[PDB]
Formats: structure tokens, sequence, C-alpha cells
RNA sequence: GCGGCCCCCUGGACGAAGACUGACGCUCAGGUGCGAAAGCGUGGGGAGCAAACAGGAUUAGAUACCCUGGUAGUCCACGCCGUAAACGAUGUCGACUUGGAGGUUGUGCCCUUGAGGCGUGGCUUCCGGAGCUAACGCGUUAAGUCGACCGCCUGGGGAGUACGGCCGCAAGGUUAAAACUCAAAUGAAUUGACGGGGGCCCGCACAAGCGGUGGAGCAUGUGGUUUAAUUCGAUGCAACGCG
């Protein structure tokens, strides 16, 4: 908005796993407004994962989440001149959220087998730094400290 | 122009530059043209200052 | 190869670039660099980062060099004319004096006219 | 119009009292002199800047704004030119008319203790009373109340132009019409609107996201075309699954 300050209240924490991590990307995969579908395929995904990787299933994510989460991202600002790449800092929140929808894009680019596979494969190769996720990931990295004195 | 710093500079910070005028004559001087210029930068704002 | 163990680095900075030289007191230079020649070309050679840059570009391969103690004199508007030297001191030589040139002309030389845009 | 410092020559202004002349004054057509910048003539000088000119950019075009060079000129001496928004858009001289706050430069009295008190002149900036003014504003430095003389004006354009005279090497300067054409031109101020002016604020306006359209097939409306007729409406947002 502009002039009143705004909040979302907290989805529900993930069933069985309670992972609330994990209730957000059911809600980011989320399609169509199916959440059977999602929780489905999220828990494929994950058990697929946890056994492939020998790891446990609470954090065999959370590890791929936190190597693909960036720190700057570039904004496009123009205080006099044409457009300037100008890096900012990223909130907590918003990091997570940006590292989420970068795997769950990456897993829909993909065409393995199917959603289920397609996320775990995702989830190893981010675990890994050999995926797609990774290979955007690095892209704000080298693009960071451009301009500076600009704001 | 010249800095003389005790001897804990820490990482030495410049204190006295930035007390001094800096860019103050820097700035004075690094404008052009001063033939038509003057004669109407006058005052004037010294009487808008007032109660 | 000399081993001087002192010297002082010359910066020119202005609005368009920014250029540093090492140098003896003696007025024998050893080393450059500039920001335009630091992988700026453009708009971003004139911003202070580039500057910093060149400066600690230049200031590196202190081997050869040999100058433990680096004094420091700048020239004309930089681009805050403090961050060259905020990299150069962390470089490794310490700095104890900065001079500022600036030639300010006393009259004459009727500066060029002035810009229509 | 005049800004580094020093020397020589030289003009004007203001303050202190004192002495002297005794209306010797004000204004001024014609006349004479001075008069920014640019410009002209002769001879020097020429670092920077920079008409003209050349090239590179921008642009639909750009012999312009921008960038890179660059001649005259800008500088000096002696002559000429005599024009500027040469403006305070306010002729010179004299007298009278409530105040307040400053600057600059003299001078008098005093508990003088002080970078202090009390007065008296010259010049100068701002605000304001009566008054004046169409209004804006001026207001003891009047655009207030008066006196002396001079210069100038009589709708807009044609036109500060043509012819003639005078001046100048030239560029041009000065004096200065008529025919013709229009019913207006113009000054101050009020309301609104607008501004590639300023400030503050709001809306799914932007930004951060999701899903679309514009691609394909089909449904429907409209435009266009054709037809015997393709009935009549509706047309940017605010017509086009509308009556
Ligand atoms: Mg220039
Ligand atoms: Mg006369
Ligand atoms: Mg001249
Ligand atoms: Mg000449
Ligand atoms: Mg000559
Ligand atoms: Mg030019
Ligand atoms: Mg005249
Ligand atoms: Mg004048
Ligand atoms: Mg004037
Ligand atoms: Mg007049
Ligand atoms: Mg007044
Ligand atoms: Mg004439
Ligand atoms: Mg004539
Ligand atoms: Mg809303
Ligand atoms: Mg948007
Ligand atoms: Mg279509
Ligand atoms: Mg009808
Ligand atoms: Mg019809
Ligand atoms: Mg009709």
């Amino acid at each position: 908005p502009r002039r009143r300050v705004i909040g979302q209240r907290k989805i529900l924490p993930d069933p069985k796993f309670g992972s609330e991590l994990l209730a957000k990307f059911v809600n980011i995969l989320m399609v169509d407004g199916k959440k059977s579908t999602a929780e489905s395929i999220v828990y494929s995904a994950l058990e697929t994962l946890a056994q492939r990787s020998g790891k446990s299933e609470l954090e065999a994510f959370e590890v791929a989440l936190e190597n693909v989460r960036p720190t700057v991202e570039v904004k496009s600002r123009r205080v006099g001149g044409s457009t300037y790449q100008v890096p900012v800092e990223v909130r907590p929140v918003r990091r997570n959220a940006l590292a989420m929808r970068w795997i769950v894009e990456a897993a829909r680019k993909r065409g393995d087998k199917s959603m289920a596979l397609r996320l775990a494969n995702e989830l190893s190769d981010a675990a890994e730094n050999k995926g797609t996720a990774v290979k955007k990931r690095e892209d704000v990295h080298r693009m960071a400290e451009a301009n500076k004195a600009f704001a | 122009i010249k800095v003389r710093e005790n001897e804990p500079f820490d990482v030495a910070l410049r204190r006295f530059k930035r007390s001094c005028e800096k860019a103050g004559v820097l700035a004075e001087v690094r404008r052009r043209e001063f033939y038509e210029k003057p004669t109407t930068e006058r005052k004037r704002a010294k009487a808008s200052a007032v109660k | 190869r000399k081993q001087v163990s002192d010297g002082v680095a010359h910066i020119h900075a202005s609005f368009n670039n920014t250029i540093v030289t090492i140098t003896d007191r003696q007025g024998n230079a050893l080393g450059w660099a500039t920001a335009g020649g630091s992988g700026f070309r453009g708009s971003r050679k004139s911003t202070p980062f580039a500057a910093q840059v060149a400066a600690e570009r230049c200031a590196d391969a202190v081997k050869e060099y040999g100058i433990k103690n680096l004094e420091v004199m700048v020239k004309g508007p930089g681009p805050g004319r403090e961050s060259t030297i905020r990299a150069l001191n962390a470089a490794g030589f310490r700095i104890t004096n900065i001079t500022d040139v600036t030639p300010i002309p006393h009259n004459g030389c009727r500066p060029p006219k002035k810009r229509r845009v």
C-alpha cells in the first residue's frame, strides 16, 4: 500500500511434520487451488529425497534451501538517468520466500518424469550445487556491488 | 592541505580534514565563467530572514 | 628492485576519471592505474568504487616495489576524495600526511563558457 | 564606469570653527565635450577564451542546443565610430511635511573606567504613517504640497521606415513624413485553467506477486466489403456478448 501498514496471518503448520516452511512451500507449489495434490506431491518428493540421500526428513530440504538462498537483489532504479541495477539488502523472510520460489520454478521447468521426482531431483542437485536453481542463484551474487552511491 | 594527527589514529580516521573546509575552497573555485553572474547573485535572502 | 622504502601516491581525481600513480620523492614513477583501465568503461568509472578498485590494483604487488610508507596527495574534485585513501591505507602502507593540491588559479585563463543543457 | 602591490602627476567630495567678497544665482534651444560592448584604420602582441569555419553526435530533418579543434576578435599605442533594457524604464535646482531599524565616513560634551552615555553633519539600504496613485506601489533620497526652466507625448501597424539635409573610411548615425489598413492596440489587478514550476496527500497508479489478452480452433458484436434487402440506433476512456 502507501499509507496503512499491512501484515498477513501465519498459515497453519504442515500436517504431521509440523514444518511451517513446508506448509509455506505447499502454498507456493499450489496450482489452481488444490492443496490435496500439492500435499501428496510434496510428501512423495520429500520421502524420495530422504531415501535417496540417506538423510533425515526435516532438514534434508532445509540444507538445500539454505544453499540456494541469495543475499542481495538488483532493483531497477533510475533517479536522474536510465535504469541502474542497484543491489539491495534482502530481508530474512524475503530471502526465504525467494529461495522457495526459485526451487519451485526450477522443478517446474524440468521434464524428468513428474513433479514427485522432479522436486526430489531439484533438492538433490541443490544440495550438491549442480542444479538450475543454483545456476540462477549465482547471478545475483555476480551482479551485486554495481552502484552504491545511488539510492 | 596537510594532516598532523596524534600517534593514536585508529584506522587513520580523518577528523581534522573533516572539520576543515574540506572542499570549501575546492567547491568555491570549481565553478566557471564569473562575468555576467555576480551582478545578480546578491543577498535579498538576508532580507527574508526576519521574524 | 630498487627498494625505495618510502614513496608518495599522486591521485588525480576528476568528475570523469581517477588516476593513481606511485612515485618517489624525486619524481620517479613506478606504476599507475586508472578506473577506466580497471574495467569500468562508461559511467561507473566516475564512481567512488571504481576509484578504490584502481587504487588497490595499483598498490598491489609490494614485493618488488619495496615502498613501506606511502604518503598521499590528491588533486582535483574526486568521487569523495576519500575512498581511494580508505583502500590505499588498508593496502598496507601507513598514512601520516595527505596534502591536497587542487590548483586554484588566482585569476587568468578565462574559463570556458557555460553549457546550455 | 572604476578591485594584486609600489612610485610620480592630478580632479572631486565631506567635517571643525574662524575670516573674507557681497546676489556674483537657477535653468538652458542652438553649440561643445565625455560616453559600455561590438565594429573600423595603421603598427605591435597573441597564453587562455571564442563569432565564422571543419569534423563527431542527437534528430524525421538540425547549416542549433552537446562534444573535439579553431580564424577574426578579446590585449597594447594612436585615430574613428557615438549606439545599449546607456534603467531608479523616475530631467535639473530650491523650500515644507509623522517615524522605526541598519551600513559607511567626520565631529562636540561627559560620571570621561569599557568594544560606553548624551548630540551634531555627509552619503547609503530596508520597512512603513498622512498624502498621492487605475492599481501595483512611492512615501523626508516622494511617485506627498509648491516654485523656475528645459526635453518629450497625442490610437495600433506602416515607421524610427522612404525622400532631402548634416556627420562617418565603412558599417551606419542624427533630423524625420505621407499613401494605405484595422477597430481596436495597451496598463494594473480578480477568478478559473494550464506549466517538460515548487510542496503535501490519495487510488491495484506504480513497485513486489498470481492469473490473463495479443498465437490456434470455435461462440458472439462491430467496422469494412458485397447483396434485393443485408432494418434502425450506440462510437476514446464513457460503442463494439451494447438497445
Ligand atoms: Mg567543456
Ligand atoms: Mg541639447
Ligand atoms: Mg573594443
Ligand atoms: Mg583593431
Ligand atoms: Mg592587429
Ligand atoms: Mg565550441
Ligand atoms: Mg536611444
Ligand atoms: Mg550600466
Ligand atoms: Mg541597473
Ligand atoms: Mg528612456
Ligand atoms: Mg515603502
Ligand atoms: Mg534612419
Ligand atoms: Mg538620410
Ligand atoms: Mg483495494
Ligand atoms: Mg505491476
Ligand atoms: Mg486469438
Ligand atoms: Mg431516425
Ligand atoms: Mg448497423
Ligand atoms: Mg447514425
